This record gives C-alpha cells, structure tokens and sequence, in this order.
C-alpha cells in the first residue's frame, strides 16, 4: 500500500515514533498497519472498529469524523482540532489517541498494535522511502523550473515580434499607400501623354 | 472609382477609392503571395522590412520529422515560427522539397540533425544564421 | 509549477495577439494589393486603347 513519512513525537519516549505505513480498509476507521520503530525493537499495529459511537453520546459529533481523526493522528503533529495522545505502551504494544470538546474530555479510538520486531529492515525501507521521495520532488523541481523559464522565453521573444509586428501592419499600410499613388500617378502621366498623342490629326 | 485617369493621386483619394472598392480577400494566400512578389520584382517594391517571412522561399522545420506534416511537439516555439512564416514575405515551408532555395534553423535549434539530414535530400546548404533576426540567414 | 502556468498562459495569449495583429497585416496588405491592382488593370487598359487609338490615327 503506501508509506507516508510522518513522525508523531511519542511523549512517552523519543527513540520511537508511529511513522505511517499506512494500509487502510474501506474506511480508515478500519483496521490499517502503523508501524513504529526504535532501532532495538520495532511494532506494527492495526486500529480496532467501532470506536467512533464512543463519542457520539459525548460530544455529539458526525459520523466520518472518525476517518478525518485517524488521518491526521497518522500524519505528522497533532490534529489541528483535535487533541491526541502520542506515546507507546512498550509492555502492552498498543497505541491510543485523545478526543476532547464541549465542556469534557473523552477517550477517542485506539491501535491494538502488534509487535513484529527486527526495526534495521524497516527503518531501511523508511529511510530509502524518504530518499526516493525527496529525490522524485528535486526532479519535479528542474524540470519545473526548465518549462518555466522555457515559457519565459518565449514570452519575451513573442512580445517582441508581436510589437514587430503590431508596426509592420501598419508601415507597410502606409508604403504601399504611396507606392500605389506614384505607380497610379505615372498610369495617369501616361495617359494624358497619350491623349495628348491622340489629339492630333 | 474616383481615380482619375489623368489627376494624380494622393492618400485620401487612393483610400477612398480602395474603400469603395469591395474588401478583398478570399483567394489562397499563396496565389496572391506570389502577385504580390511578382509587383515587388516589377514595382521595386521588395524593399519593404516585410519581405522575407509569408509568401516565397524559405524553408523550415516545424515538424519533428520533415515529411511529416503531423508531429507536433511542445518544448519550443514552432508554433510561434509558423505565426510568423506568414508576415514578411518568405513563404511557409517546412517539407522536403527540391526547388526551396533559402534553409533557415528553426528555433527548435534541436533539429540541426533533421535539418541537415533533410539537407542531403535538398540541393541548398545551411548559412551561418543572425524579420529577418531571429534565428536567421537569407543573405 | 505556478510560475510554469502563469508563463504559459502569458506566452499564449501574447502568441495569440500575435497571431491576430499578423492576420491583420495579411487582410490589409491583400485589400491593398488587390484594389491596386485594379485600380492598375483600368489604367493599362485605358493606355492599351489610348495606343489602338494612336495607332488608328
């Protein structure tokens, strides 16, 4: 599925923080993989259902909240409106995360994580992960920056020979108005010489 | 028409009388191109600055392939060169052909290779180039 | 990306004016030459009988 560089400082200690590994169900109120790791030890996890109704008679929110919720406990930093637990029960693998409005604080869902150790491997796919996105990122960038300035050019030089030309229309108006009056002039020089020719006997 | 055929004209008459007489165009523009080189030989009226970009003699590309008249790629100005193969006086060609006098690169400079390997097929070779400035020799 | 966008729309519509005032200059020059040349048809036709009439003299 997809692997999403996010690192949600675990308060309960730095060495380890849920980056996203994100595989997500149907919904992301569904079960998905989270996998955080040390370096000593690594854990993966999945989030239990039905843990969106546990709020729903405490703060009377809206159903799909819960998908929001989750996406952004996943993404780096906390929810911008929503309050979340981040740390790690290393005894019991498992995560959980806060919801909290009007007036009270509640208990939002949670991941039953799973521990599946050897962190080396997966912290080597995280790190190649983050090197091959920032380098797809430094090559949209060039080529972003050669179309742009390519485009740049191109504005110049057509706003060049459009002002060329916007000029041209027009003096070679005005030069074929004269050409034309001196050309008509010697055809009608010619013919008055050429009355002139005729009027005799 | 209000042109005399005995008083000479001057500026208002001769755009009266053109104005009187029906707007005119509706021919190819090749055909009329080519009245209009045959006035400038005989009237000395090449000497216009537009004479050198919409009706003879000049030879482009336009296409990633020369023969080709149907590839179009974007990442340069062939369009821009097309727009302006039909201003000055120098006719819109980019195809192989054999009586083209004038091979001019393009500004789609990438070309040099189509150019030059279309130049065997073509009797005229390829000047050092410099209207008549953009990327350019006729001279 | 959004300096890519501003730059080709800005290329594009200055092609486009390009293309517009250069039309232009094709229309005008053909009315030109067109009306000329008639103008020029009449006169060699009236020099043409001016010489069959100076020949029948």
């Amino acid at each position: 599925m997809e692997r999403k560089i996010s690192r949600i400082h675990l308060v309960s200690e730095p060495s380890i923080t849920h980056f996203l590994q994100v595989s997500w169900e149907k919904t992301l109120e569904s079960g998905f993989v989270i996998t955080l790791t040390d370096g000593h030890s690594a854990w993966t996890g999945t989030v239990s259902e039905s843990e969106i109704s546990q709020e729903a008679d405490d703060m009377a929110m809206e159903k799909g909240k819960y998908v929001g919720e989750l996406r952004k406990a996943l993404l780096s930093g906390a929810g911008p409106a929503d309050v979340y637990t981040f740390n790690f029960s290393k005894e019991s693998c498992y995560f959980f995360f806060e919801k909290n409005l009007k007036d009270v604080s509640f208990r939002l869902g949670s991941f039953n994580l799973e521990k599946v150790e050897n962190p080396a491997e997966v912290i080597r796919e995280l790190i190649c992960y983050c090197l091959d996105t920032i380098a797809e990122n430094q090559a949209k960038n060039e080529h972003l920056q050669k179309e742009n300035e390519r485009l740049l050019r191109d504005w110049n030089d057509v706003q060049g020979r459009f002002e060329k030309c916007v000029s041209a229309k027009e003096a070679l108006e005005t030069d074929l108005y004269k050409r034309f009056i001196l050309v008509l002039n010697e055809k009608k020089t010619k013919i008055r010489s050429l009355h002139n020719k005729l009027l005799n006997a | 028409y209000g042109d005399s055929y005995f008083i000479d004209t001057d500026l208002n008459q001769l755009k009266e009388v053109f104005s009187g007489i029906k707007n005119s165009n509706e021919q190819t523009p090749e055909e009329m191109a080519s009245l209009i080189a045959d006035l400038e030989y005989r009237y000395s009226w090449d000497c216009s600055p537009l004479s050198m970009f919409r009706r003879h003699t000049v030879y482009l590309d336009s296409y990633a392939v020369i023969n080709d008249l149907s590839t179009k790629n974007e990442g340069t100005r062939l369009a821009i060169k097309a727009l302006e193969l039909r201003f000055h006086g120098a006719k819109v060609v980019s195809c192989l052909a054999e009586g083209v006098s004038h091979v001019i690169i393009g500004e789609d400079h990438s070309r040099v290779a189509d150019f030059k390997a279309f130049r065997r097929t073509f009797k005229r070779k390829f000047k050092i180039l410099k209207d008549k400035c953009e990327l350019q020799e006729e001279n």
